[PDB]
């Protein structure tokens, strides 16, 4: 089974240094590009870094440019992140997503169990409307999420992601590239846009589907995710 | 009279249309964009050049016998003759090294001969033939102080010293020929089987080029080593032919290097 | 102008171009050789020391050889022999001792006619035209013992010369390198095996050595 | 009893010619006579794939027109993005000698086969992220030449055993096999109901089958050499052949005989490949003299050529739309025209 | 070997029991199917170069 293992957070006093280690099994590690995304405790997803497959081309986010490099080791499978100068706003959890890139894949399919961190302007913008919303199982619940910029490409993908973060766990993709369905994942979730406006629509709606529903963009790094959405009970 | 232009002429009519087509069978034909071809191909551009440029200049020189461009022209165009012509024999100096790794390490060599090594082998024996005759030729008139060329005529100022006109020639012309007569040598001899007509045809192939290269080049650089001991032994007819007579292995490096192979002499009929 | 998707997709294309390249360039360093013969002609009896296609793989002096088995191919030959074009050489095995025996599927034909037949198919093929052929002649000492029994003359009619070894192992060995039509262009290299150890691959060895000098002649223009 | 057996054959032969002589009212050129001639079609080259290193033998369009995958000499299976020349997959054989390839139409498998007398599945859509074997089928003793899928679990081969086989890619065992054939197989196109197949071998005969009994419906004459290549029209009531003696047949399934032969005097090269266009109008056919033609299907008149390859066009394919036409080759090069 | 031959005639016996149409009905249906799907075709007429996916 595909497996990521995070380790080496916990506490580090500011200015600090701390070395993450994300461990790969299960799958062919050299073909998938890597990344990093943080969670705030409080907060919602935020991308940090990005290397991709034999080390080629790495990104980083405005926020944590210099101070954090990513780098990984394919013979023994392992993703790095090393930090220098911890700060506060760096008290966050940390998780190693799994991303591979040709015609039809389905980037960010898999993600790690996470490790947390505790410390003593022409981006595109993803707004999500309403942060909650209380519903009852059984009936047809829509998200939407809004866009800057149009998200649609003259070779006609519309780059939009769904995630879904049940209360525990890691996000899970749902929905990559607006329209197509990943795998593993219900056909009750359907989603659609139309350039600048996107929805997701889950109908016949069950127990296990409550959680925080976020959107993200891949037309243009850095990589900025949604506000979140999150469904509860009644 | 007439009959020198026309003779002239025609001589490198057959000089340009002979490189172009060396030209054009490697870019059309598939089969011969091979590594070995690429060194053919710069030989080709350097033939081309000379056949173009050099053989013309130096023919209305000799009808008119006085140059009449003016000393700036006459110090470039020795500069751009003087470096392709060396450009052409380290050309040959190469593809006489690769034959030879390819003869006697068979099984190596051609593995570690890729394009990326073959386009240093051409860029190194390029910037060697700059290095060598462009710096001295340009600069000489200025480091001195004086122009000893009349404006009349064209040539090289050097000559007069006759140590830096024995090391030049012997860089330029006498160590490329004795060591291709080396390498070619070993080429021969390691050609037959060691399990006919194979070394009969190397044989007469490396005969064909070696004295193709030393009849059109040994009488000028003896006619300069001599000069430089006495001016005068040398009559300037003498010396017109000599130096036009350089340029002859130009035109017959297409015949020599690039029809040996059936599959030029194919694409040539086409 | 590419999405970001578009151009992490080109980069794991450049990742699969250089990785073919490596993978041509450790092909391209590799001896291929088809071997070939007849049905219970020795074609077994040479792997040792050195369904469908065997590929025997071993090294000798540094030198990688890929050595394909096509004898359990009972199909049409002409419908796959354009596959082995680009082979190095071709191993053809014929049996010393298979002069007076009779095919099992045709009677009143010879093994070494057929094996003839084969070899002329085989040596003026159009796709085999500058690939040379290591003609191997295997079992000598049951020939030994068999020619002073049986005479040569019941295999070839014309031949007149006596029943020693090496008269009638010389003539059937130039009555197999009469068959080649160009002789210029491709060569037979002719060895008889021996029991002892080692000498066999070294005549493919060198054979393959030739082979790769005259190809090197013939790719730097002198030839 | 043998001789009587024998003369009951060739009485029933001469029943079936002179059936099919009896419904031969008139040929397809008289029918085709006053229809207007499709012109100058001129495709010119807008795609070319480079990457393989040996002689390309094989390929086959995904249902999408924009993948497609190719076999050749050098031990890779590569899956190429035909709208932007990217690599996709690049999957490593363990046996080189390759002679077919397929593409599953769900997108999820390819195949693959050749002198290793074993067809090789291979799983796509893998969760660790690279392309694995799944089923490796073993059962013919000749090579495997040609091989269509029929789903994901229905794959028919094609070998040089002149036999047709239909395999359950999850049993991996087979469970019919077509015999019938006295030549080595070559090649086998399938119908767009999946419901029959023609089969063209080596006895220059083209054999009808079908899937389900698994008996030969019809038998087809009119070659005199190899039949190397063979392909249903898009209404899967005709298909075409490609043999050794440099012509290309049309056939009737109802009628069952011949209706139009396409050959020119100057041509005298074998075809290795056909295909058809999206209509049937056009018939492709890549001949051994490096070039391809482009018939008039229903006039026999020559109406193109795709000639830009440098050596003998093994393989030929169309997209499902009909949008483009890929032509690979022996000199290692796959060609988009258009 | 008798057999053999036994298959081989009820094989021709089966061919020869089908039922076969007029070579010209099975002409003038061909032709019906090529110009019924003439413009859905395009490697017949030129496809213009904002739809097509290979000229763009
Ligand atoms: C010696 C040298 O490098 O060039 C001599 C050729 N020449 C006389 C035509 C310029």
């Amino acid at each position: 089974d595909v497996q990521l293992v995070e380790s080496g957070g916990g506490l580090v006093q500011p200015g600090g240094s701390r070395k993450l280690s994300c461990s790969a099994s299960g799958f062919a590690f050299s073909s998938f590009g890597m990344h990093w995304v943080r969670q705030a405790p409080e907060k919602g997803l935020e991308w940090v870094a990005y290397i991709s497959s034999g080390s080629g081309t790495i990104y980083y986010a405005d926020t944590v440019k210099g101070r954090f490099t990513i780098s990984r080791d394919d013979p023994k499978n392992t993703l790095f992140l090393q930090m220098t100068s911890l700060r506060s706003e760096d008290t966050a959890m940390y998780y190693c997503v799994r991303s591979i890139y040709y015609y039809g894949s389905s980037p960010f399919d898999f993600w790690g169990q996470g490790t947390t961190l505790t410390v003593s302007g022409s981006d595109i913008v993803m707004t999500q409307a309403t942060s909650s919303v209380p519903v009852t199982p059984g009936e047809s619940v829509s998200i939407s999420c809004r866009s800057s910029k149009s998200l649609l490409h003259s070779n006609g993908n519309t780059y939009l992601y769904w995630f879904l973060q049940r209360p525990g766990q890691s996000p899970q993709l749902l929905i990559y590239r607006m329209s197509n369905l990943a795998s593993g994942v219900p056909d009750r979730f359907s989603g659609s846009g139309s350039g600048t406006a996107f929805t997701l629509t889950i109908s016949r709606l069950e127990a296990e589907d409550v959680g925080v529903y976020y959107c993200m963009q891949h037309l243009e790094y850095p990589l900025t995710f949604g506000a979140g959405t999150k469904l509860e009970l009644k | 009279m007439v009959f020198i232009a026309t003779v002239t002429g025609s001589l490198s009519l057959v000089t340009v249309v002979g490189n172009i087509l060396v030209m054009l069978s490697i870019k059309v034909n598939r089969q011969l964009q091979t590594v070995n071809n690429y060194f053919l191909f710069s030989l080709a551009c350097a033939d081309l050049i000379i056949g173009a440029f050099s053989m013309n200049l130096y023919t209305v020189y000799i009808i008119k016998g006085y140059w009449p461009l003016g000393a700036v022209v006459c110090d470039l165009w020795l500069a751009l003759d003087y470096v392709v012509s060396n450009a052409s024999v380290m050309n040959l100096l190469i593809i006489s090294f690769d034959r030879y790794f390819c003869v006697t390490k068979p099984l190596t060599y051609p593995a570690r001969r890729t394009t990326k090594m073959a386009g240093l082998m051409i860029a190194a024996a390029w910037v060697l033939s700059f290095v060598l005759w462009a710096p001295a030729i340009l600069f000489w008139q200025f480091v001195v102080g004086k122009r000893t060329v009349p404006d009349n005529q064209c040539f090289i100022q050097f000559l007069s010293n006759p140590a830096v006109t024995f090391g030049t020639a012997i860089a330029a012309f006498y160590l490329p020929v004795v060591i291709m007569t080396v390498l070619y040598i070993h080429i021969s001899l390691a050609s037959r089987s060691r399990v006919a007509a194979r070394e009969r045809k190397v044989t007469r192939t490396i005969f064909a080029i070696l004295l193709a290269f030393i009849l059109t080049w040994t009488p000028y650089n003896v006619m300069v080593l001599v000069n430089t001991f006495c001016q005068s032994c040398i009559p300037d007819t003498v010396w017109s032919i000599g130096y036009w007579l350089c340029y002859v292995n130009s035109t017959i490096n297409p015949a020599c290097y690039a029809l040996c192979n059936a599959t030029f002499k194919k694409t040539f009929r086409h | 102008t590419l999405s970001a998707e578009d151009k992490a997709a080109v980069e794991r294309s450049k990742m699969i171009d250089r990785n073919l390249r490596e993978d041509g360039e450790k092909a391209a360093r590799e001896v291929k050789l088809l071997l070939l013969g007849a049905g219970e002609s020795g074609k077994n009896t040479i792997v040792k020391q050195m369904t469908g296609i065997v590929e025997t793989h071993f090294t000798f002096k540094d030198l990688h050889f890929k050595m394909f088995d096509v004898g359990a191919q009972r199909s049409e030959r002409k419908k796959w022999i354009h596959c082995f074009e680009g082979v190095t050489a071709i191993i053809f095995c014929v049996a010393l001792s298979d002069y007076d025996l009779v095919l099992a599927e045709d009677e009143e034909m010879n093994r070494m006619h057929a094996s003839m037949k084969l070899f002329d198919s085989i040596c003026n093929n159009k796709w085999f035209t500058d690939t040379s052929i290591i003609l191997f002649l295997n079992k000598k000492d049951l020939f030994e013992e068999k020619i002073k029994k049986s005479p040569l003359t019941i295999c070839y009619p014309e031949y007149a010369g006596s029943n020693t070894y090496e008269e009638a192992a010389a003539y059937i060995q130039c009555q197999f390198e009469d068959l080649n039509k160009r002789k210029d262009t491709k060569e037979i290299y002719t060895h008889f095996t021996c029991s002892t150890d080692t000498k066999n691959v070294q005549f493919v060895f060198d054979a393959v050595t030739d082979v790769i000098i005259k190809n090197n002649l013939k790719d730097c223009g002198l030839f | 009893e043998l001789d009587q057996l024998r003369q009951e054959a060739e009485q029933l032969k001469n029943q079936i010619r002179d059936a099919r002589k009896a419904c031969a009212d008139a040929t397809l050129s008289q029918i085709t006579n006053n229809i207007d001639p499709v012109g100058r079609i001129q495709m010119r080259t807008r795609r070319t794939l480079r990457g393989h290193l040996a002689k390309i033998y094989a390929m086959h369009w995904g249902t999408d027109s924009r993948l497609l995958v190719s076999a050749s000499q050098d031990g890779k299976l590569i899956i190429w993005d035909s709208y932007t020349t990217n690599k996709v997959h690049a999957i490593p054989l363990r046996s080189s000698w390759v002679m077919t390839c397929a593409y599953a139409p769900s997108g999820n498998y390819v195949a693959c086969g050749g002198l290793d007398n074993i067809c090789s599945i291979y799983n796509l859509k893998t969760r660790e992220g690279n392309v694995r074997v799944s089923r490796e089928l073993a059962g013919h003793t000749g090579y495997l030449s040609c091989c269509r899928f029929l789903d994901d679990n229905q794959i028919v081969t094609s070998s040089g055993d002149t036999t047709c086989a239909l395999w359950d890619i999850e049993t991996g065992q087979q469970t019919t096999t077509f015999t019938g054939h006295t030549g080595d197989v070559m090649s086998l196109s399938l119908a767009p109901d999946t419901r029959l197949f023609v089969s063209g071998a080596c006895d220059a005969s083209a054999k009808l089958w079908d899937v389900r009994e698994g008996m030969c419906r019809q038998t087809f004459t009119g070659h005199e050499s190899d039949i190397n290549a063979i392909c249903f029209f898009p209404n899967g009531n005709a298909f075409a052949t490609g043999s050794d003696d440099a012509t290309c047949r049309l056939f009737d399934l109802r009628a069952d005989q011949e209706l139009m032969t396409y050959s020119h005097d100057n041509i005298i090269c074998g075809i290795t490949s056909v295909s058809f266009s999206k209509s049937g109008r056009l018939l492709l056919a890549g001949y051994d003299d490096f070039n391809c033609n482009v018939w008039d299907a229903l006039k026999a008149d020559r109406a193109g050529v795709l000639a830009g390859h440098d050596n003998r066009v093994s393989c030929l394919g169309v997209t499902d739309d009909g949008m483009a036409v890929a032509t690979g080759s022996w000199d290692s090069f796959l060609k988009i025209w258009n | 070997s008798i057999a053999q031959a036994r298959k081989l005639v009820e094989q021709l016996k089966m061919e020869a029991n089908i039922d076969r149409i007029k070579v010209s009905k099975a002409a003038a249906d061909l032709m019906a199917y090529c110009e019924a799907h003439a413009k859905e075709d395009p490697l017949l007429t030129p496809v213009p170069a904002s739809e097509n996916p290979f000229r763009e």
